[PDB]
């Protein structure tokens, strides 16, 4: 119910950095803001929800949400 | 006298001088300018009492 | 150890105070009851009180009507302060109506069945021989206070001028504790309640309305369980 | 502002070329110029205000009364003293005490001299003394009580918000202050006064007609919700019964802001020292729904904003009533003319006057061609830039005057209508609204609680406001708590009569002894009541009930609680402070945007807040961003939302569209400084990795 | 250590505790030039403005070329000299002296590099620090293959 | 639908000075009525922000990665730590502090009721408490439940125990007041129970203990519950200012009386022409100097510990000492124009009220006083802009050099005989830093390369008997390109190693330019003679990082030798003449 | 006139004992009454009983240190304290305790008279070594509220004989808090939340019936001065 419910410290000790941290979860949000406005396009290389999803938030909570249940990972080019 | 509504005071020492017009400093200087019937009748006071005052409007 | 019932003692020292006596309250309890009641007493209880007005010459309240010695904004001051009572739930107008030199007080109102000024006394206008004053005071039945921003309804009416209503009865409530003459270790407190209300009911009245809404919630706190 | 004295201006001292020098106070100030009162910008001391006994030189120095002194026997006479005098002669006090004759009662007494150092002289060997202790201060700074309690920064404060606090519905005098007040707006041109003395023949709230004892009939007309250039009311009530005697110079009609032909800015408010659950803490205030329901601290606010109807090349607009492509209920409020009735609500957005511009730039799209085909438009092709009320902004129109070319009134060139329309509301307290007292204390408001949570005395009265009482040890200004000890004195009356003592005996030999509840109390600038005075009245004030006083002789008074209802620990000070309300207000300082205007010269957003402009992102803000190492937000706050003009567009699409926020371009005033530049010969060219842009 | 202990004992004398690492900050990045002296083999003006780094690798390539390295001495210059006197024009012509370093990069036909702040403020870049670095924003994320297993 | 909207989507807000780092925190908004920003007033500190008509821009953060980096970088419940000096910023002072003071000081001059009785828990303590036969603070033994961790001191005094057993998990009796059982049910049941005076200081290190042991979140709970019960107490606190509350010295009548019998001595002695004025106004500032001294230790013997004006300047409040000793001992002595004294100081307190010369002269230092602290204000952030400008473009861009060099930082200074003292300003010199090497004493490292200094490695070191420690600093930090996060010593603004990207140059320009303000310094008085007082306050400041000369130059020899001075009556000479 | 919504007292429940009372949106001004009205009538009106004096035997008032025990008579005092018992004579009845020999003693081992039980019998009262010589006859009176310690006369008819604390009530602690909420567009409607703990002998709920009916049952004296009318429902 707030910005604070995921906790920070977990998702410092998931990813070892502050700022690939943030590009990390603005980069999932963008995507999944952007599987929202397909429009039923059905593109495959953009990934839905992986966490349950309330009707009506921001994208960036889901993206922290699935960050911070550690299933998902990275890797730099 | 009753110009003024009561007001219980707790002055110890008087006054021996009223606090002169609070706006002296704008209608005398332009009556001085204007050389009105003001202007005039304060020259003569200060005249007839010796205050220094001039005699020359602006 | 002992068990003895509250029982309420009134007695009256003038017409509209009078002072509510609770004896047998367990210890540092009295203090909290007379707040309860004191909070009651002054946020939510039931009165009327006029909610809008109208005159006639006079389109808004910033103007003024031509014979009287103050202008309209003090006259919706002093309507303010004007106390009655009606036991209508539709809104019920008055009448108000001084030709001629004078000095209009509240008793110069005409209200109908069921709705009465209760201080006659109080000074509206001052009336010169110009004057001229019809006045439709428009009363509701409410509780607690509402502002004139929450009275307007109708556009149309551009002689109508909403004001904020105070519905309340209550001037001051105060209560406090004593020590019961019987001998324990509880030390036991008596209460007193002192309730001043305005002309509009009595204190009795009004305390029987904050105890029904109190007794009304705990109720309903101690229904849902068991 | 008539009495100020300034040092900017052509022939003088600017602001960029002053120093330390020129802003200290001289010595020789003492009478001539008040220390205390000037504003704290960055012109700290550069304007000052006259002295209240300072004259003027027919040369044009600045002057000072002075009563002369021979052999130590002081004289009722009085000469005026320049700057130059005052150094070869030495100056007494005023506060020097005197015997049953005029003669000095102690041979020591306390003087200052040339250079203005304040070493004494025993005896007889002074020339001059003072005519009041309040010469030093201005008018201004002498409305303070206990000024002499007071720091000189509080009290320089104190002095700069009185010059900017509102008048009310309805004014009530001070019930603690200098009895100077009275003189403060006589001598104001806004408070009628009477031109020859005479009887009233009648009275009305506009206008006062007195028959004078010569015979005349004289009127004085009442100026009634009129607005001021700061948009506050300056309306005025009649205090003169129906057949009273009128002499000279006696006030008939009050200004604004006056009670009674005496002066009063603000309330009277019962204050509680005493933290209450955080909600005025560091400076702030709380009070009570009291205040809002009673109508005590409100005014009338009339904002003035207008239009005119002017004949350019196209065509002339015109004032009319069929505003284009509109619902009907819209012009449900409107005239034949096209004005807006009086006494009409308003909010923002609604039409005022329904002016429209006889002719914009038609190049209709197919899409519009066809919509206009289906629906059917009007054969004048007429734009709707009609005045419609700002953003944030309701009242009722309670003026309308309307001036026209064709009739015989002036007009500026090229216009043909102008049309004037006054809204006034009556804004109540609320959040966000900054009070202030007279001791140079101030605060926002923070909470208007319910009138049974305040805490209320032994009595059942709740307290009118709560303050904080961290702030009078730090701000160094406890004379406000002398303040409220002395309000709280004048609200329930003294009896103090054959006491015998000292302070007993002052009061009775001044006439301080006989006081009935309610009446106001004066203390003099630097002759108030002192310390002992205040504790023997606060132990004989006069019952209320039971015969028992309600405040202890300590100053504090036994304090309960609204939310909790046991009592408070320990005893909370009470008493009754004259509350100010400023004109920085929260009802014009609220101003947001989306988008709004844009800047012509460069592609950024504009500013002000009649304009709807947008917060200047500084310097200061780039650096605290950089800090924070967060490049998007900046980056984006520097070219999305300003100065990109295919980035603005597309983002207010994607957002609206809800996809996301596209990736941002160049910001236009970067090109604004290629193009200067390259204008100065400079070859500035932009070269990527790979070649030129 | 003089200067640290001069700004901190001024700042010590009021109550404001301010860490040495930022002063420390400021001292390096104050020292950092080097006025050299008889550079007759270094093939450079000898008595000007010379950066430490370029210094050290016209030594280096002046060493390797057999030629006797040109002497230098530390030159603690202010923070106004320092600031202006910067590779990149950008920066300095945010600051003062607008005029003159405009139209020194206009006769010396300078280019600046554009690592730095101001320079990339001004453009409308992403800034170098934080977030903005090559190493943060050239991360690629895809879902595990048991997270899209998993819906 | 504005409600349903505007949540979980972050906000800036920002303050116009905008000083330091913290002038803009990312809050989540929340729908209010009124017209007003409402904001916590645990950060309004941060903001040097005050309700008085300050007001705050709100900015919004756009995209997804601007109000990425508003809920992870910039957010309120992050900014703990200001990266000027690593202290605690959102802890303030004015009220909740003055609070947890009266919860937790000792029962001195107020009557403790029920003072040295057993009970079972701080259950049945609220109830004897709201009953009325306990006050608040009364030594009394409280029995605490299983899981309650005991005091730093009461472990080893633990209850004596014939069979072995542990109190660190056990429950234990205390002998504390019920306020301190209060105050540590406030923070959490893993800390420590805080058996002492609380006041400000001490709530300063308590704070930064739960920053440095505990998570963001858990520490923004523990100082929220701290707010809230340091304004519930506060309500209840016993503070209010009546005039009777400030209470001048019995004492100061007669002192005062003596200073000016000896001054009228002084006067008739002036009088005679046997002293010049001159001599006679230094010995008289130099004696009304020890009288406005000698008042004010009377003031401080006078006053208890009962009355709210000291409750609230002990407690580190809001006040200073200076503005309680003028406002119930004398004002002392008040500087004239153009710096100087006069000799006639203010003997009368501003609760007794100043006469209107002693006011005048008042206004003379008050009006000085607002223009400096204008021009001083200009003057700072000038600085701070050039600050800016000449420490920016430096980033931490390597994670660690290959360098083993450091600086030789003291560690032990000023040690008396027999024992040994660390440095004072350790706190912030040798803190926040890392090691360039191991420490060996015995043939057995003490502290381990590549790491933190904190407070329990400097007592270990110093209780071990090093003198001086290599700490590896950023001026010998060489590397490829700019500095790495080692060479730099761990960021004051997170508690933990700077990370790689984070602009140290910018935070330093601001920490050093936050302060300009707050230096507040004027040189008092030349003397009589001018050039002989070097600059002072932020003229000093500045000409520091100016490089320039300053106005009183020392000059040093260029070698050891004999140095004889050379006294030409024209200007004088010396030389030195090095030797070998 | 009538109430825009009708309240409903909801129960959440973490714990045997620990249970928090969250009540549904109530008009402005009424949270804060109805909180500390529902503390107060909950702490201190709830009929209860616990013990009042104690009595150890061979021991003396001045005395602190009990035989064969290892702690000292206040930690006994205290242990007796925090002992729960449910009493129906009203009037003071004895309880007695014995055991001989070194060992664990508990609340298990107190033989109960007739009319007065103990609820937990799993909390230790005291330890013995050596002879065990541990003989108590403490008192079991009904009380309501909590009462300090009382004397009154009762060290002179015998010295071994000492008072101890009561927690009468049936509750320990009730700490309350309110909290705003947003109905039909007003924020300023006030949620209360009771958070009531409560000894293990009375459900907490039960408690707060109690509670409930003892103030419906005090200000029915209000309510009973006239029949006036109110808008409910
Ligand atoms: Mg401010
Ligand atoms: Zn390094």
């Amino acid at each position: 119910e707030g910005i604070i419910n995921p906790p920070i410290d977990e998702l410092l000790e998931a990813t070892d950095s502050k700022y690939s941290l943030v590009i990390y979860a603005a980069k999932r949000a963008r995507q999944i803001n952007a599987y929202y406005s397909q429009l039923g396009e059905g593109l495959l290389e953009y990934v839905g929800p992986l966490v349950d999803t309330h009707v009506h938030e921001k994208p960036l909570s889901i993206a922290l949400r699935e960050i911070n249940a550690g299933l998902l990972t990275s890797e730099a080019i | 006298a009753s110009t003024a509504p009561l007001r219980i005071s707790f002055a110890k020492i008087k006054e021996p001088l009223e606090v002169p017009n609070l706006l002296a400093l704008q209608t005398e200087s332009f009556d001085w300018l204007l050389g009105n019937d003001a202007w005039k009748a304060r020259v003569e006071s200060a005249l007839e009492s010796g205050q220094d005052v001039p005699t020359k409007s602006g | 150890l002992i068990a003895q019932r509250p029982s309420l003692t009134e007695e009256v020292v003038d017409e509209f105070r009078s002072r509510f006596v609770i004896e047998p309250l367990e210890p540092g309890f009295g203090y909290t009851l007379g707040n309860s009641l004191r909070r009651t007493l002054l946020s939510s209880i039931p009165g009327a009180a006029v909610t809008s007005i109208r005159i006639d010459g006079v389109l808004h309240e910033f103007t003024t009507v031509p014979g009287v010695k103050e202008d309209v904004t003090d006259l919706i001051l002093n309507i303010k302060q004007l106390v009655v009572s009606s036991e209508h739930d539709e809104p019920v107008v008055m009448y108000l109506r001084k030709q001629g030199p004078g000095l209009v007080t509240a008793a110069d109102i005409a209200p109908p069945a069921g709705v009465e000024v209760h201080n006659p006394d109080l000074v509206l206008a001052t009336l010169n021989g110009k004057g001229k004053l019809e006045m439709e005071l428009t009363v509701e039945r409410g509780r607690g206070y509402v502002s004139a921003v929450q009275n307007k309804q109708v556009g149309q009416e551009i002689g109508r001028i909403p004001v904020d209503s105070i519905y309340s009865p209550v001037l001051k409530v105060t209560y406090k504790v004593e020590a019961t003459r019987v001998e324990q270790r509880t030390d036991f407190d008596k209460l007193i309640v002192d309730v001043e209300t305005k002309q509009a009911m009595r204190p009795r009245d009004a305390m029987a309305s904050a105890g029904k809404t109190l007794v009304e919630l705990f109720g309903l706190a101690r229904e849902l369980n068991i | 502002h008539k009495r100020r004295l300034n040092a900017l201006g052509p022939g003088g001292l600017s602001r960029e070329r002053a120093g330390f020098e020129v802003r200290d106070v001289h010595p020789s100030h003492y009478g001539r110029m008040c220390p205390i009162e000037t504003p704290e910008g960055p012109n700290i001391g550069l304007i000052g205000s006259l002295a209240s006994y300072g004259r003027i030189n027919p040369f044009g120095f600045i002057e000072t009364p002075y009563r002369k002194v021979v052999e130590g026997q002081v004289t009722d006479d009085v000469d005026y003293l320049t700057a130059d005098e005052e150094d070869r002669f030495v100056i007494a006090q005023a506060n020097a005490a005197l015997g049953d004759d005029m003669r000095f009662a102690e041979a020591r007494v306390l003087v200052r001299r040339r250079g203005g150092e304040v070493d004494y002289v025993p005896g007889d060997d002074v020339d001059y003394m003072d005519v009041s202790p309040r010469q030093m201060v201005s008018v201004a700074t002498a409305m303070i009580p206990f000024l002499e309690h007071d720091d000189a920064n509080r009290a320089l404060m104190g002095a700069n918000m009185m010059r900017q606090a509102v008048p009310l519905i309805k004014s009530e005098s001070p019930l603690v202050g200098t009895g100077m007040e009275y003189r403060s707006a006589a001598d104001a041109g806004d408070v009628v006064k009477a031109e020859k003395a005479g009887v009233v023949q009648e009275v009305s709230a506009d206008y006062i007609t007195t028959t004078n004892d010569d015979g005349t009939y004289i009127t004085y007309r009442l100026a009634k919700f009129s607005r001021s250039n700061q948009g506050t009311s300056v309306n005025q009530k009649v205090i003169v019964a129906e057949g009273d005697r009128i002499i000279e110079g006696q006030v008939l009609a009050d200004g604004p802001a006056t009670e009674n032909g005496e002066m009063a800015l603000g309330k009277n408010l019962l204050v509680a020292f005493m933290p209450w659950e955080g909600h005025n803490y560091e400076d702030a205030i709380i009070l009570s729904q009291r205040l809002v329901q009673d109508d005590v601290l409100s005014s009338i606010h009339i904002e003035e904003h207008e239009v005119d109807a002017r004949d350019t090349k196209l065509g002339p607009e015109e004032i009319t009533r069929d505003i284009p492509n509109v619902s009907e209920e819209v012009l449900a409020d409107l005239d034949e003319r096209g004005i807006i009735r009086i006494g009409a609500e308003v909010v923002a957005g609604d039409i005022l006057v329904g002016k429209v511009t006889p002719k914009g730039e038609t190049e209709l799209t197919p899409e519009e061609r066809l919509l206009r085909a289906i629906f059917g438009e009007k054969a004048r092709e007429v734009r709707d830039t009609s005045l419609k009320v700002p953003h944030g902004e309701i009242g009722k129109v309670i003026g309308v005057r309307v001036f026209d070319r064709e009739e015989g009134d002036e007009l500026p060139p090229g216009v043909n209508q102008l049309v004037r329309v006054y809204v006034a509301q009556k804004r109540k307290i609320t959040d966000g609204d900054k009070l202030a007292g007279r001791h140079g204390n101030k605060g926002v408001i923070s909470k208007i609680n319910p009138i049974e949570d305040m805490p209320f005395l032994e009595d059942g009265t709740p307290v009118d406001i709560i303050l904080n009482p961290l702030a009078v040890p730090s701000r160094m200004n406890p004379g406000q708590v002398l303040e409220i000890h002395l309000g709280w004195l004048a609200s329930r009356g003294w009896d103090v009569s054959g006491l015998a003592e000292e302070w007993a005996q002052r009061l009775q030999v001044i006439g301080a002894d006989k006081v009935e509840p309610g009446t106001n109390v004066a203390t003099p600038v630097f002759d108030g009541a002192r310390e002992d005075e205040l504790a023997g009245l606060l132990q004989h004030t006069i019952p209320n009930r039971d015969g028992e006083r309600m405040v202890l002789p300590s100053g504090k008074a036994r304090l309960f609680d609204g939310r909790s209802g046991e009592p408070f620990p320990e005893p909370i000070s009470v008493g009754y402070m004259y509350i100010l309300k400023l004109h920085h207000l929260v009802d014009d300082k609220l101003h947001a945007r989306s988008t709004g205007p844009y800047s012509m010269i460069t592609q950024q957003p504009l500013g002000g807040k009649a304009q709807f402009g947008g917060q200047r992102f500084g310097e200061m803000e780039v650096w605290a961003l950089e800090a924070y190492g967060a490049a998007y937000a900046l980056q984006e706050l520097l070219t999305i939302k300003s100065d990109d003009v295919t980035g603005r567009v597309k983002v207010y699409e994607a957002i609206v569209k809800g996809e996301n926020i596209p990736e941002p371009g160049i910001p236009e005033s970067f090109k604004v400084l290629i193009k200067e530049m390259q204008s100065l010969c400079l070859n500035v060219e932009v070269l990527s990795s790979d070649g030129m842009s | 250590v003089h200067l640290v202990g001069e700004v901190q004992k001024v700042y010590n004398s009021q109550g404001v505790s301010i860490h040495d690492k930022h002063i420390e900050i400021i001292i390096r990045q104050m020292l950092r030039r080097v006025t050299i002296i008889e550079s007759g083999d270094a093939e450079l003006l000898p008595g000007e403005l010379v950066e430490r780094t370029k210094f050290e690798t016209e030594n280096r390539r002046v060493v390797q070329e057999g030629g006797h390295p040109a002497s230098g001495r530390p030159q603690l210059m202010g923070i106004t000299k320092a600031s202006l006197a910067t590779e990149s024009w950008l920066s300095a012509a945010s600051f003062q002296e607008t005029t003159r370093v405009l139209t020194d990069a206009a006769i010396n036909a300078k280019s600046d590099s554009l690592i730095g702040l101001k320079e990339n403020v001004i453009i409308g870049k992403l800034i170098p620090a934080g977030t903005g670095l090559s190493r943060y924003r050239n991360i690629r994320v895809e879902p595990t293959e048991e997270a899209k297993a998993a819906m | 639908v504005l409600e349903e909207v505007i949540a979980e989507h972050p906000v800036l807000l920002n303050r116009a000075p905008t000083l330091h780092r913290l002038g803009i925190q990312a809050f989540e908004p929340q729908l209010v009525e009124g017209k007003a920003i409402q904001i916590h007033p645990l950060v309004c500190t941060a903001f040097n922000a005050d309700f008085d008509g300050d007001q705050m821009a709100v900015h919004l953060p756009l995209s997804a990665e601007a109000q990425a980096e508003a809920r992870i970088l910039m957010l309120s419940s992050n900014n703990i730590l200001k990266p000027a000096d690593g202290r605690p910023v959102t802890m303030p002072t004015q009220d909740m502090v003055l609070g947890l003071f009266f919860l937790t000081t000792d029962s001195e001059g107020r009557s403790p009721k029920g003072e040295g009785r057993a009970f079972g828990s701080s259950a049945e303590a609220i109830m004897a408490f709201d009953a009325g036969d306990l006050t608040l603070q009364a030594k009394i033994d409280i029995r605490f439940p299983v899981g309650t961790i005991p005091p730093r001191g009461f472990e080893p005094p633990a209850r004596e125990e014939g069979e072995p057993e542990w109190q660190q998990g056990d429950t234990f009796t205390l002998k504390t007041t019920l306020g301190r059982a209060l105050f540590n049910e406030l923070l959490p049941e893993d800390y420590p129970f805080v058996d002492y005076e609380v006041g400000k200081k001490q709530l300063s290190e308590i704070v930064n203990d739960l920053a440095e042991r505990y998570p963001k979140v858990i520490v923004a709970a523990t100082l929220d519950n701290l707010k809230a019960a340091g304004f519930f107490w506060a309500t209840r606190s016993g503070v209010t200012v009546a005039i009777s509350d400030i209470v001048v010295p019995d004492a100061k009548k007669e002192i005062v009386k003596g200073y000016e019998g000896q001054d009228e001595k002084v006067q008739k002695q002036y009088e005679r022409g046997l002293i010049t004025k001159e001599e006679r106004t230094q010995e008289l500032i130099a004696i009304w100097t020890k009288a406005t001294n000698e008042v004010a230790e009377a003031m401080n013997d006078n006053f208890p510990k009962t009355n709210p004006v000291s409750m609230m300047v002990n407690s580190g409040a809001r006040g200073n000492m200076m503005q309680m000793r003028q406002i119930a001992g004398m004002r002392g002595l008040v500087s004239n124009a153009k710096n100087e004294t006069i000799p006639r100081p203010i003997k009368a307190s501003f609760r007794e009220g100043l006469s209107v010369l002693e006011y005048f002269i008042s206004t003379h230092g008050a009006r000085k006083g607002l223009a400096d602290t204008a021009l001083r204000t200009a003057d700072s952030g000038y600085l701070t802009r050039r600050l800016v400008d000449v420490s920016q473009d430096v980033i931490i861009r390597e994670e660690d050099c290959g360098t083993e060099r450091g600086l030789k930082l003291p560690i032990a200074t000023r040690d008396a005989d027999g024992t040994l003292r660390k440095a004072e300003d350790v706190e912030t010199s040798v803190y926040a830093r890392m090691l360039a090497e191991d420490v060996v004493i015995d043939g057995k490292v003490i502290a381990p390369a590549n790491v933190d200094l904190g407070d329990v490695l400097i007592d270990a070191l110093v209780a071990h008997g090093v003198e001086e420690v290599k700490t590896r600093s950023i001026l010998t930090c060489e590397s490829q390109v700019g500095t790495c996060a080692m060479c730099y010593g761990r960021s004051l603004a997170t508690g933990k190693l700077v990370d790689i990207g984070e602009a140290v140059g910018i935070i330093a320009a601001q920490s050093i330019g936050e302060p300009g303000t707050q230096l507040t310094m004027r040189t008092f008085h030349t003397g009589g003679v001018a050039g002989d007082d070097i600059t002072q306050g932020l003229p000093r400041v500045v000409e520091l990082f100016e490089a320039r000369t300053p106005k009183g130059v020392a000059p040093i020899s260029e070698a050891s030798g004999r140095v004889r001075i050379e006294e030409t009556e024209k200007t004088k000479k010396i030389v030195v003449t090095p030797d070998d």
